[PDB]
Parts: structure tokens; sequence; C-alpha cells
RNA sequence: AAACUUUCAACAACGGAUCUCUUGGUUCUCGCAUCGAUGAAGAACGCAGCGAAAUGCGAUACGUAAUGUGAAUUGCAGAAUUCCGUGAAUCAUCGAAUCUUUGAACGCACAUUGCGCCCCUUGGUAUUCCAGGGGGCAUGCCUGUUUGAGCGUCAUU
RNA sequence: GAGUAGGCAGGCGUGGAGGUCAGUGACGAAGCCUAGACCGUAAGGUCGGGUCGAACGGCCUCUAGUGCAGAUCUUGGUGGUAGUAGCAAAUAUUCAAAUGAGAACUUUGAAGACUGAAGUGGGGAAAGGUUCCACGUCAACAGCAGUUGGACGUGGGUUAGUCGAUCCUAAGAGAUGGGGAAGCUCCGUUUCAAAGGCCUGAUUUUAUGCAGGCCACCAUCGAAAGGGAAUCCGGUUAAGAUUCC
RNA sequence: UGACGUGCAAAUCGAUCGUCGAAUUUGGGUAUAGGGGCGAAAGACUAAUCGAACCAUCUAGUAGCUGGUUCCUGCCGAAGUU
RNA sequence: UGGCGAGAGACCGAUAGCGAACAAGUACAGUGAUGGAAAGAUGAAAAGAACUUUGAAAAGAGAGUGAAAAAGUACGUGAAA
RNA sequence: GUUUGACCUCAAAUCAGGUAGGAGUACCCGCUGAACUUAAGCAUAUCAAUAAGCGGAGGAAAAGAAACCAACCGGGAUUGCC
């Protein structure tokens, strides 16, 4: 009874998407995300998880903002434009 | 080399090479002068343009000659006019030459490239 | 029957297409496709037969 | 397309009857596509849409620039963004304010300049 | 685990050590970079000497009392005496030892 | 931490399967696999290499100078120079002495030219015979040609004669006050052909 | 006291570490309160907390705050300092006269373990420091 | 489920739009190492979510 | 004696070792200090003449503006001599912009593309209802503003 | 002149390193194959023949991730068993034409059957996610087959004031004030809180100040089966319809 | 104690049987989370896992115990006792 | 043992080296936390095989390209079972 | 009992201007905190004032110009190496 009989009847969903992670970890009874936290100020990640930390961290992305900062600086945070020579 | 922000590492200069944007690839991808040319200007080697005119000096196409259509900088390649392959089918395709192993026989002398020459220290156009 | 973008009211559609085309928009009925694209069935009042307005904007 | 440096010396309402006529031709072109195998001609549009867009956007820019030149509370998008911890770090008045008595020592006994 | 016959010996290597192992590989790296950094410093403080003149000191600790010594700073009783301020002195390149 | 980044329990016994960390569950296929080994495809190999391996040696500073006082008299006798290569079989008089003018050489062509009259050109078209490719993988680590070791020009003082001889292929340029024993003896084979400045040879003493 | 927070009181270690009530936080209750401030109002920078009054549940502190955003702090020489942001939440990392005190940062053979930082002390007493030449 | 929310339906319309075999055009460019679509998708094979 | 089994060779298979390569890793050294309410990191969905991706970007969407270079792109198509040029480019540089929906995420919710309110303006005849466009409305805390509360409290009347 | 455990010595072989043989090499490096040869007690070395196509070696020294048959070793590949076990429960198929290279399986016709309205009927819930439908097509899959398909390639398709969601509350979950906690956060949801909204005209100062005055133990989330404003018929498509007409 | 038992199936099949209007059967929602829950009590159940779930980390845990431990030749050559 | 920019090596050389030399934290498993692969090499140049003939077709045998097809996109070499 | 005005404490506002979260975390400042293990057993000890957990910074951080060391013919902030 215990195995392939049982296994039938598994048609609920115990976690749906999360609106901050965009995976099926926010557990819907809880109404909270179980691999980013969510809803929480803090992002949940441990130590003890290497892989998992490194699978969310930053440069996993596209960094929209955080790509060009490096150009930024080189050049001094400068502002306007030059006109020719 | 005596300065140090320069590399002697050949991994480093193998991929500088191939992942060179098409901008510096115009620069790798240049040809030397013939005698009567490096006579006329005084000047060894130009990066390859579109509509000059050269002649072949190694390969199994040594000896021909004429204008460049295509500078295939994608390919490190310069297709030239007349030195084709015709295919089993009978239709022609451009033989793709390196512009080192060519000869800049004639110049096309645009206001760019007057400025390129008199640069580099031209005695004329 | 026109291919709306998504965050169109109805009342837009209606408004767009009367203030494009010309033409009075007796309804609009709205589904989104299984392409995640909006389309929308501008009917017109009687006043206007569709085909006059179709061959104005080229497609036939 | 179309030149930016021509779209610089138009009126405020030039630019918004070139852009409409613009988004006209895009849509005829969108509307051509659909019968036509390959219709590449759309994308100069687009981006000459965008030109103008970009020319309107710097334009109305620079008249807000100059409505708000010479104060105190600029709109926080015409600020320079630098960095959050730039923009909080001590200016160049603080950071180099020091007490009536420090400036006294300085000028009395300055670290100065002898050989050998 | 106790010898044939050798020293008894105390090797404290119990904790996790293999973390905090420390080679000098730097050391001439280091060595080139402190004397880049004389060499910039000496621009920046173009004509005056890196090392600012050092009283004589007597080491203390019967051991090591037998020999004199470049203490830190004058004092300001050797100062007044010299015929100069505990304040221009500082400035003019002379360490002074107000303890 | 290479091999280590999984996490394995063995399956214990019970299972017709030896006892090595295996893979967590899944459809793919490094589930049930071996690792932590160095027998296993991933695991960590036999006491990986550590940073803090003895690299440089100390070796006494007497026993250094003795090795290149006695790398210096080899430098004379020319049946070890002969012995380690170097074409001297024409040449005048062993340790071979030159002009003071040999040190204010500026230019190659110069350079060159003073040590093949010398007495050279044998030993310095050996250095360009010599250049073939290397026999393994220290290709990809920019160790890709040979080159033999040609003449060491030992002078005095420098006044551009470093910079002369630096680009011609094996010849070598040492102070005397310095005098490496990595080039007075190369491969550890006693007798090199040096030539000695005037200056030099005047300044050994 | 600080009362150990594991449930039952069971600790699930050795006798030595089964002590749950007679524990002390090794933080003084001017470190707490000073901490508890800081989380409030985050905006300003904790110069010094001191003892106003207290009953047998209760010890009442008074945390002098600066605004490091206020111009009359950014443009005081005297007062300058608290706004560079190596001094953002002193309280927190300890750097108040109750953290000094607590990480016994004192002169002198009294204070041999933490003088420098406990812990930078440990590490570099535990440190292997080999050389090229041994 | 027939009563979709759009936030799933609007997931199920990308991965209609993904499910499609590699263009047979960019198998003809230069050094082009992709052979076929890898991270292909089957109603049967594999679920999602 | 055939077939059959075994061994060896040649050639052919299966298979992908060996050898050779290597736009990758790894360790060491040196140099530098730059994330975020001016909305970060991350997520979702979109965008090309033909693209599922990777890479790029955000309804201005494999990009816009500026600057440099000086003539391309490339798989095909499509163009274009603007090519003695304010000018090709899947180029470099990047100082002006755009930046959907989210997110510390901030009107209130969110297993919903859910439900409000305030201002300006535009239409339906419209202070109030409905709809379009634009601008808003989180919390703690500091300084200052304004309006207040309390026989807590003073003086005058 | 034996020899396990064991010690020591002399060598053989591998990846690199310094030196040297002005070493070999596209007229063919290395690799691999060889019932051919020679050397060595041996580890091994050398040569001929073939294939192959870009590097490699002797010697004197340095260095080591340096030599495999076993670890129910690791990864990858391969077998014998073996064309074997088997592909046997849901009663059952058969004739003809068509199509096609090919038909037990496809389409149609004709029989014979079964499910027997607590069904093998007709809808839905959750779940799936385009499987729906059309055309083209069969290398892979459907443990036989295949012209067929829930496969493969390219397209088409889901229309709402009335059906649901949206709203309300349920067991409950939860901000707020507050109080605990070193802190992640925990308690509580009406509490030892100063916890905004409602309407009438007003008065017409390009529309703003009144008062008729009232009323207050007070978020929010929580049901596609509970509560609940309102739709029916006929026709229509390849595939939608209580929606389209 | 039938079938199957390298199965249709990591518990099914067939006959025979217990009960069948309530201490009944059951969907959705919701609460209880690991030395904890829940238990009409079998240490039962708590995602095929239960006399203390699952995931990662400390961790390459320790092992007086089992198994393995990779070229040749030469010379010497043991111990099972105190 | 982070981020950015550079130099290096008696290091590794596709079962090695990072898990990742490839659209790699990708495909995929699990409700979830998390677990987590395999996968580089035609040739100098596609010159990627015109055209003829058998077959329904895939393909075959020719012809050709190539320095080689004992290099055919099942692609350097191609071991052993 | 009124007239008006102060003061003190506490409020309100979509009040003028501002600031806090989150990310990252190799290194740094703190808090909290084990067990494996070692002891040939094991409870103090040990691992370790470590891993894990949480709060907080910067290009460095922290420390730091003595309520120090000493006992000398006395040295003289801080940190780092030998
Ligand atoms: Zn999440």
């Amino acid at each position: 009874g215990k195995g392939t009989p049982s296994f039938g009847k598994r048609h609920n969903k115990s976690h749906t998407l999360c609106n901050r992670c965009g995976r099926r970890s926010f557990h819907v009874q809880k109404k909270t995300c179980s691999s980013c936290g969510y809803p929480a100020a803090k992002t949940r990640s441990y130590n003890w998880g290497a892989k998992a930390k490194r699978r969310h961290t930053t440069g996993t992305g596209r960094m929209r903002y955080l790509k060009h900062v490096s150009r930024r600086f080189k050049n001094g945070f400068q502002t306007g434009s030059a006109k020719a020579q | 080399k005596q300065s140090l922000d320069v590399s002697s590492d050949r991994r480093k200069a193998r991929k500088a090479y191939f992942t060179a944007p098409s901008s510096q690839r115009r620069v790798l991808l240049s040809a030397p002068l013939s005698k009567e040319l490096r006579a006329q200007y005084g000047i060894k080697a130009l990066p390859i343009r579109r509509d000059d005119e050269v002649l072949v000096v190694r390969g199994s196409k040594k000896g021909q000659e004429g204008k460049i259509s295509s500078v295939y900088r994608l390919k490190f390649a310069v297709q030239v006019d007349k030195v084709t392959k015709e295919k089993v089918n009978g239709a022609s395709v451009p033989i793709n030459l390196h512009p080192s192993k060519l000869v800049i026989t004639k110049l096309h002398l645009d206001k760019d490239r007057k400025a390129l020459i008199q640069r580099k220290g031209g005695k004329l156009e | 029957v026109f291919q709306v973008s998504m965050k169109a009211n109805k009342y837009q559609i209606k408004k767009a297409v009367k203030e494009l085309y010309e033409v009075d928009v007796l309804k609009v009925n709205t589904l989104v496709r299984p392409n995640g694209t909006k389309k929308a069935y501008v009917r017109l009042t009687a006043d206007y037969d569709a085909l006059d307005i179709a061959n104005r904007i080229g497609y036939i | 397309g179309v030149k930016a440096y021509e779209l610089r010396t138009k009126s405020k309402e030039q630019l918004a009857s070139q852009l409409v006529d613009l988004k006209k031709e895009l849509a005829e072109l969108k509307v051509q596509k659909l019968s036509r195998p390959s219709l590449p001609k759309i994308k100069t549009v687009r981006k000459s849409i965008a030109c103008v867009l970009t020319v309107i956007n710097e334009q109305q820019r620079e008249a807000v620039r100059q409505l708000y030149k010479g104060k105190k509370y600029q709109p926080k998008d015409l600020r320079a963004k630098k960095t959050r911890a730039l923009r909080r770090a001590l200016t160049k008045f603080e950071a180099s304010q020091v007490t009536e008595k420090q400036r006294k020592k300085q000028i009395a006994f300055p670290q100065r300049k002898y050989a050998i | 685990a106790i010898s044939k016959n050798l020293p008894i010996l105390k090797n404290h290597f119990r904790k996790h050590w293999q973390e905090r192992v420390k080679v000098h590989f730097d050391q001439a790296g280091k060595k080139v970079s402190r004397r880049n950094a004389r060499a910039t410093r000496a621009a920046k403080i173009a004509p005056r000497p890196l090392d600012l003149l050092r009283p004589v000191v007597r080491a203390p600790t019967v051991k090591y009392n037998r020999k004199v010594r470049a203490g830190r700073g004058f004092t300001l009783a050797e100062v007044k005496a010299a015929g100069l301020t505990a304040a221009y002195a500082r400035t003019i390149g002379i360490a002074v030892d107000h303890r | 931490k290479a091999g280590h980044q999984t996490s394995a329990e063995s399956w214990g016994t019970g299972r017709a399967v030896a006892r090595i960390p295996r893979v967590g569950g899944g459809g793919t296929g490094r589930s049930g696999q071996g690792a932590f080994g160095n027998m296993c495809r991933g695991g960590r190999m036999f006491a990986p290499t550590k940073t803090w391996r003895k690299w440089n040696v100390k070796v006494n500073h007497n026993e250094k100078r003795y090795a290149t006082a006695s790398a210096i008299a080899a430098t004379a006798v020319a049946s070890l120079v002969l012995a380690r290569g170097h074409r001297v079989e024409k040449i005048p008089e062993i340790p071979l002495v030159v002009s003071t003018d040999l040190e204010s050489i500026q230019k190659t062509k110069e350079a060159v030219a003073a040590l093949k009259a010398v007495g050279a050109h044998s030993d310095l078209l050996k250095v360009l015979k010599s250049k073939k490719l290397r026999a393994g993988k220290g290709k990809y680590r920019n160790r890709r040609w040979t080159q033999r070791r040609g003449p060491l020009v030992v002078y005095a003082e420098d006044n551009g004669i470093v910079k002369a001889l630096r680009n011609v292929p094996g010849v070598e340029t040492a102070n005397v006050a310095s005098l490496n024993l990595l080039q007075l003896a190369p491969g550890a084979h006693l007798g090199r052909f040096v030539i000695w400045t005037e200056a030099a040879f005047t300044k050994l003493d | 006291n600080r009362k150990r927070p594991v449930p039952k009181g069971a600790t699930y270690g050795k006798p030595t570490n089964q002590g749950v009530n007679e524990l002390k936080y090794q933080r003084s209750l001017r470190a707490t309160a000073e901490e508890r401030v800081g989380r409030r109002a985050a905006n300003l920078r904790v110069l010094n907390s001191y003892w106003v009054n207290q009953d047998s549940t209760y010890k009442y502190f008074e945390v002098i705050l600066v605004d490091p955003q206020h111009k009359a702090i950014r443009r005081d020489a005297r007062y300058n300092w608290i706004c560079d942001p190596v001094h953002k939440h002193r309280e927190a990392r300890g750097l108040t006269a109750t953290g000094k005190k607590s990480r016994g940062i004192n002169k002198g053979h009294k204070f041999n373990n933490t003088k420098a930082g406990r812990r930078k002390t440990w590490k570099r007493q535990n440190t292997l420091s080999l050389w090229r030449y041994r | 489920a027939a009563q979709k929310s759009f936030r799933i339906k609007q997931k199920m319309a990308k991965a209609k739009k993904q499910n499609r075999p590699l263009p047979q055009w960019i198998r003809l460019r230069t050094n082009n190492t992709i052979r076929y679509n890898a991270k292909r998708r089957n109603w049967r094979r594999t679920k999602m979510n």
C-alpha cells in the first residue's frame, strides 16, 4: 500500500513559484519560499551550503547595473562629453 | 621584452589574436607593399582595405593578381577577384588568402589613407 | 482581428481603433493566445463594411 | 535611417510630427511584412523612432537642467550618480574644515624642508 | 606510539594548522615593494631624509645595559638644553619623546 | 577542495557494491558513482600537493663561493671548456682577455664583429644551428626553443656592452663583482668559454 | 543572567557544557542597551552610553547619539570624524567605551590574550610562518 | 487545469515558443560547434511545474 | 572429411585507449578600491529579415545618443557607394538617455498579472459615476515647519 | 651460491628540469600493428615491414602526482549465457476494395462481437500543458508491424456586464501598538495606544468655509465544492462557444 | 499460506471473506516538525526512509578490525619466546 | 580561497586540471532543502562529393574534389576486450 | 471665572529636507557555540575560546600615543617579522 498505489494520490502542490527566486519553492501553507526565504528582508543563504551559495551569488545573472561600475570607476565617475579634434 | 606590462605568454597571445574584435583585425590583416609602391611612398606595409589591387607571392595561387573583393575579417582572410576555385558543379567560389602572403601593387587612395600615409611618413598623397 | 498589446484595456482598443482607422467600434472581444500575445475581435457598427477598412490598411 | 545631428536643429513639435510619421511608417511596414517573405527595411524605421525619441528626451532634459540651474534641490535623476557611498561621503569643504586652534598651530609650526 | 630511544618532542599540530599555514613567497615581491615605497617617499619628501634624528639611549635590562642604542625621541630637557622648542624640533626633523 | 565538492555517504554493505562514498540520488549519470577516492574518476589525488613544500634551498655562503671559485678556475684549462661543448679548438691562449674597449661597444653588429675577430663564431654559430623545439609538454609552458649556451663576456664596468650583446642568441654578459655560478658552470658541468676584459681580469684579484 | 536558549534545558554535549542558568553574557547591559537603540535609530551614530537608574528587573541608560547627516555635525571639525563610514555601528562592532571594556582593549601584562584583538592574537600565535630558506 | 492562473499561462506560452528544433541555417556559420537543440522538451518525456 | 571450438596473421568491424595538440584550469607574484531608496544583487517575461540557446538589450528592446577609428556585415537575404565621408561596423570607446514586470521593494494585497485612494488634465452633459494620459500615497529616525494636546505649568486679566 | 616476513646494494622503465650530442625529422617525428630479426640472467633496448602525419631522442645531472592483475577498487567500453527467457490476464475476430514499393495492424464497405447506462457513454475537479485541429511526412519512439498515431516537421485554434475568478467570512494565517530576545526574529491581533469616516446642504470668493451634526474595542490574507447582482433558445468552426452570429 | 515472485506492480492479481447508516467513507482548506509531532497503543505512522525523518556541513570523523598496496636482478635472512 | 586589472610557473593536459576547455551550475532527479552529469580535434581551404546507373527509399557501385576519402560532417591518429 | 500670551512634556501631517535596511564577505570587528576526535576506556582536559549560527565595517580593519614595560647606567604610542 505505502508505495506505487500511494504514489497515485500525489495531485496537490506543497510549493508553487516564488515571486523573488522564481522557482517552485514557495511553500503555499507557510507562505514563505524555501530557497530565498521570501518574504524576508534577507535572502536565505548558509555557509554550510557552499554549492547553493555559488548557484545564486553575484555574476550568475545579468548584473544590469554592476557590469559597468568598473568602467565608470576606471574613468573617474566623469560627466559631460568630449567634442572633437 | 624589457617592458613588464607586455606578456610573452603563448596562451594569452593566442586568445588575444582569435578574440580580437573587427577594429583590431583590420591591423592584424596587414599586407606589405610592392618594391615600386615602397619606392613611391616609402612605407613598408599597410592594413588591407576593400578595393586595393595585390599580387599573390606564396601558395598554389602564387603569381596571380587583381583587386581584393571581401576583407573577410571574421575568417582572418581577404578574398581576391579572378583568384577563385570552380566547384565540380560549375559554380565558382572565392579562395581565402591571408594578406601577409600578398603584396599591395596598387593603393586605394581616400582622405583617411592619405592621412595614414602622411602619419607613417610618406613623401606624397 | 488585430494583435493588441498586453496591458491594453478593451476601452483602449476601442479608442485606438477609432482614432487610427477612423471607424466606430460596436464591440471588442479579447482573448490572450497560447502564444502569450493578446488578440482582439474589433466588430464595427453597421455603417462601415470591414472589407473597406481591411483593403485601406493593405492586407486582404 | 535619419541622422541625429540634423534632428538637434528642430522645434519640439517638428520632432513630435516626425515621430508620429515614423510610427505610421513602421505600422504600414509591419502590414507589408505579413505578405512579403523577408522585409528587413523595418529595422531602419524602428531605429529612426529610437533616434528621434532619444533627441526629444535629450532636449526636454536640457530645458529642465536650464530651469533648475543655480539652485539646491535638483531632481535626483539630474543629480550626478557616482555611487551611494561617494554621495554619502564628506565633501571637499567638509573633511577639510579645521578648528581655529589647529589652524593657528599649522600657521605657527608647519612641517619645513631641510637638507643634509 | 612511543620511541625506540628518542627525545620526547612537543609538535603543536593537533588544531587545524593546515588552514593557517603562511608561506612567504611574497619575500622578494615585498622587498622590491619596500624599495619602491622608499624611493617614492624620498621623491615626495624631496630634499629631506626618510628617517628623523633619533637620540642615543642606554638599553634597559642589566643583560643589555652594557651597550647604548638609538632611542625613540630626544626629551623636553635635551631640546631646551640644545636651544630650540619641542614643537620646532618635530617640524625640522628631530624625534621628541614627551615621556 | 578538489574532488571534495560532492556530498557522498558510502552505501555500507548489503548492496553488492564496494564501499566507496557514492553521489546523492538523481536521474543524472553522476548519481551512484564513486567519490572522494584517489582511485575514483573525479576524487582528490593521494596526498594533494601543497604550497608549503620546500622550494628554495639554503646553502652555506662559503660552499657557494667554493663552487663559484672552482667554476672560475675551470674557465681556465681548455680540457674542461672543450669537454663542455664550446668550439675553442682554434682559439689563441686560454683565459681570453680583451681591451677595455669591449666594455664601451654600444651597437650589436660591432660587438659581434669584435667577438668574432677576438676568436668566436664557432661557439656563436653553435647557438644559431642549435635552436631546436622542446621534446615534451614544456612547449605550451613558454619553454618552446632550446638554443645552446655560447660564450660568457665577463666585464668590470658597463659602458653599453650588456645591451650590445643582449640580443645575440647564445652570449651571456656578467659583471666580475657578482659572477653567477648558474652562468659560470651551466648544467653543473665545469669549464665555460669565458671572455674576460683587461679591467675585469685585473679586478678578479 | 543570560539563560541559554536551548529547549527544555537539554544541551546535547558533555557535562562541562550542561550549564543553562548560571551562565553570563560576555557583553555588558550598557552594550545591549546601545545595541537596541542603534537598531531603533539607524540614521544616527552612538557616541557614548551611560548608567542613569536601576531597579530589580531593569537598568536605565541614556545613549548620546549624533546625526552624521546634519551639517551642524558635518561642518564642525571636533565631530566631523563620526560621519566617516568606518564609524558606522560602533556599538555593534564593539568600538564604544563598553565594547572596548568587554574586549579588554587595554595596555599591560593583564590584557595579553585580548590587547590587539583576541581573535587576531589567537590566529597570529596559531599561524605557522615558513620562509623560502627555512 | 482549464482554470489556469495567468502566471502559469505566461510560462506555458514561453515553453510552447521554446519547443522548436534548431533553425538549420545556424549550422552553416563560422566555427559553429552547435549540432542540435540540447534543451528540447516534450509534454510526454519530462514535466516542469 | 565438413560444420563447430581454440590460436595466429591480413583486411574489415565494434570501441575510443595511445600519441600529438589546447581561446581552459590551477598555483604564485604584483597592482587597485568601485555594489544599493539616484532602487542593488537575483528572478520573471519580452526584443532580430530569417534565433531554440549562449551573449546582448528592455516596448527607444542583439540596441538609442556621444566619442575614436576609417569602410564594412557574412549562413543566406537585404541593402548602400552616405565610401575625398559628420561615415560601414554582430567594431572600439562610453561621459547623454531608455530601462517592461519584479525584487531590500515602498498605496494595500499577491497560489490573484488582485483592490484602493489623492492631484492635474482629456472625453462621455458630470465636485460626486465611468473611461484615457501624466504625477503620487511604505516604515523607523534626525533636523526644521505648521497645526495641536495636557489644572504639567507660569504670568496677565 | 635455497629462502617467506624483512634489510641493503646494482640497475631497467615514465612525466617534467639544467647542460651537451652545431642529435633525428614532412625524401616522414611520435603513436599504434607485426607466428620478422639482433642485444640483454632480467627489468628492458635496438632494427626491418606496414599504417600515420608533426614532433622526438642519446648521454651527464636535477625533480616527481613515476611503473598495476587483484582493492564485491573508479570511469568507460565489451562479452558468454542467447537469437535464449520470453512479448500468454481486460471473450474476437473475418471478407473485399482503396491507398501504397510494402498492409494481420491504415481508410471505407460488409459481417461477427463486446462495454451494457455503479459503461469501454456524455461532461468536469485536481494534475498536465498544446497533447486539441489541419497539412506534409516515417530516421528515432509506439518491447510485432506501420502507409497509422498522443510520434516527427510547419502552421491554425481558446472571444463573456450574466460561467468562474474578483467580493465575504470559516478552521485559521498575520502586520500594527506594544512587550521579549545578543540576534536570526518570538508573543499577541484587540490587546496597560492620542489607532478616521459618514452624510446634508453650504455657498458659488474662475469654489471653499461651515456647521445639521452624527458614528466608532480597530489592519490584512484565508473557499474556482460554503455565502454570492444578472442569460436563455436556435444556428455556426478543421478545431471556440451559457462568450461568436 | 492460489496466481505472480529477474511481476502488470519495490505489494499487484483472482476466488473466498469482514463490514456496509454510522465510533461510517471521503475531497478541499487549515493546525501539529524530529528527542519533535501524532498514536482507539503495533514503537505504529511522520513523502517506497523510522527503536528517533530528510538535506547540507563539522568530515577525508575514528577503527588494536577486513581488503588492497604497482619494475628486475644481486647479497644477507628472521619471529611466534622473556 | 572575494571583486576588478596585470605579470608569471621544473603545475594539469580532456577519466587529468575547477563540478564546468563545449548554449555548466546547463541538461536532468527530488514535494522541498538540495543533488548535479556527459560532452574538445575532418582538411591549408568545404574543395561537404557535379554528373551517370541499381533501388520506392535510405543508400550502393562509378565519376570527381583532395597531398591523402587508409581524412565522408558516424569525420586527426584509431590500441585492447 | 475670563483676556491674551508664554513655558514644559507629548503628538499629527502624502509637512521643507535628509538618512536606515538588502547584496557581498577572501581578509577585519564582535556575539553565540558544538561534537567528531585525542586521552589507546571515560566524565575534567583535548579538539577549541575552532565549524556551524547571528550582528557590524572598510580598502584594509582593528589597535594606538601609557592607570605600559621594568628594577636597568633604565626604557617610551600602535601593528608586523626574526
Ligand atoms: Zn524564493
